[PDB]
């Protein structure tokens, strides 16, 4: 009875390189609650990464919010890894900032 | 507008490593402004909102007490449950419970709501009346006969249409100058090319409140549900709210193509098109 | 505030 998480990794503010933002990765929709979030930096894991108390929606799903303040470069690449029992492997999601 | 009052508990068994993961937070509207997490190092309701620091000894020493109680009754039901489901102690297991009231903008009760999950699927609810009970199953009809026996629902009553209606009419007080008010959203549209012949239009809002909203996109005035990509309504981590629509369209048929935008914040329904030349 | 009552299922 598991549900997958649903992964969106996204900026607070429209991204402009080198003015200093937030970067979010929302991961939603997933049962159990058990989970491991982490925000990369060039496949890097950043180090000072806050997060939301753990929430969940009508549906009984949950949901947690990760965060950091981040400046965006034309050159740096910004990611989101999940792992969670529904994951053969940890997801990665790369930030867009069209997305 | 209405306001409400919620708070939200999690308990998760871990067999053989200890004490159930207990997490409980407390919300004004979408605010956070009391948590609790077992394994955090105060093990004490912890003020979230600027607004709630200024409650004194005895109400976080209450909070503590109360929130703990909560706790140790969730850990003696992960095992009450296990057994009614006829489940093994090696499984790990989940109770979630949130209840809560709202109020109207002149303060006045509206309704209190209190609801249980049993590993995520629905266990027992209070109904709308506050005097009965709806169970999911045959299992949680055995404690819908303990509450019914107990006359739970007054006494749970009491505090939801009573208790938590008057501290909720306290926190929008404390905290008027700061909480979240209504905020239309900012929209537009952009375009991406996915081939020299295909193209995605994405209708954006942003920065509204409350989360509630409808992003529908339309071909010549006709609905295009099921051709549509929707994403979640997500936060932007500041109180307010982000979401997106996207519709991948021929090239050069891109005005007929129109987003529909309803929020609760504006005084009219919106209607974007691309607009090329 | 939260209950200052908790009901065993």
């Amino acid at each position: 009875i598991q549900r997958t998480p649903k992964i969106q990794v996204y900026s607070r503010h429209p991204a402009e390189n080198g003015k200093s933002n937030f970067l979010n990765c929302y991961v939603s929709g997933f049962h159990p609650s058990d989970i491991e979030v982490d925000l990369l930096k060039n496949g890097e894991r950043i180090e000072k990464v806050e997060h939301s108390d753990l929430s969940f929606s009508k549906d009984w799903s949950f949901y947690l919010l990760y965060y950091t303040e981040f400046t965006p470069t034309e050159k740096d690449e910004y990611a989101c890894r999940v792992n969670h029992v529904t994951l053969s492997q940890p997801k990665i999601v790369k930030w867009d900032r069209d997305m | 507008g209405s306001h409400s009052m919620r708070y939200f508990f999690t308990s998760v068994s871990r067999p053989g490593r200890g004490e159930p993961r207990f997490i409980a937070v407390g919300y004004v509207d979408d605010t956070q402004f009391v948590r609790f997490d077992s394994d955090a190092a105060s093990q004490r309701m912890e003020p979230r909102a600027p607004w709630i620091e200024q409650e004194g000894p005895e109400y976080w020493d209450q909070e503590t007490r109360n929130v703990k109680a909560q706790s140790q009754t969730d850990r003696v039901d992960l095992g009450t449950l296990r057994g009614y489901y006829n489940q093994s102690e090696a499984g790990s297991h989940t109770i979630q419970i949130m209840y809560g009231c709202d109020v109207g903008s002149d303060g006045r009760f509206l309704r209190g709501y209190r609801q249980d999950a049993y590993d995520g699927k629905d266990y027992i609810a209070l109904n709308e009346d506050l005097r009965s009970w709806t169970a999911a199953d045959m299992a949680a009809q055995i404690t819908k006969r303990k509450w019914e026996a107990a006359h739970e629902a007054e006494q749970l009553r009491a505090y939801l249409d009573g208790t938590c209606v008057e501290w909720l009419r306290r926190y929008l007080e404390n905290g008027k100058e700061t909480l979240q008010r209504t905020d239309p959203p900012k929209t537009h549209m952009t375009h991406h090319p996915i081939s020299d012949h295909e193209a995605t239009l994405r209708c954006w809002a942003l920065g509204f409140y409350p989360a509630e909203i409808t992003l529908t996109w339309q071909r010549d005035g006709e609905d295009q549900t099921q051709d549509t990509e929707l994403v979640e309504t997500r936060p932007a981590g500041d109180g307010t709210f982000q979401k997106w629509a996207a519709v991948v369209v021929p090239s050069g048929e891109e005005q007929r193509y129109t987003c529909h935008v309803q929020h609760e914040g504006l005084p009219k329904p919106l209607t974007l098109r691309w607009e090329l030349s | 505030i939260l209950r200052g009552s908790v009901a065993h299922k």
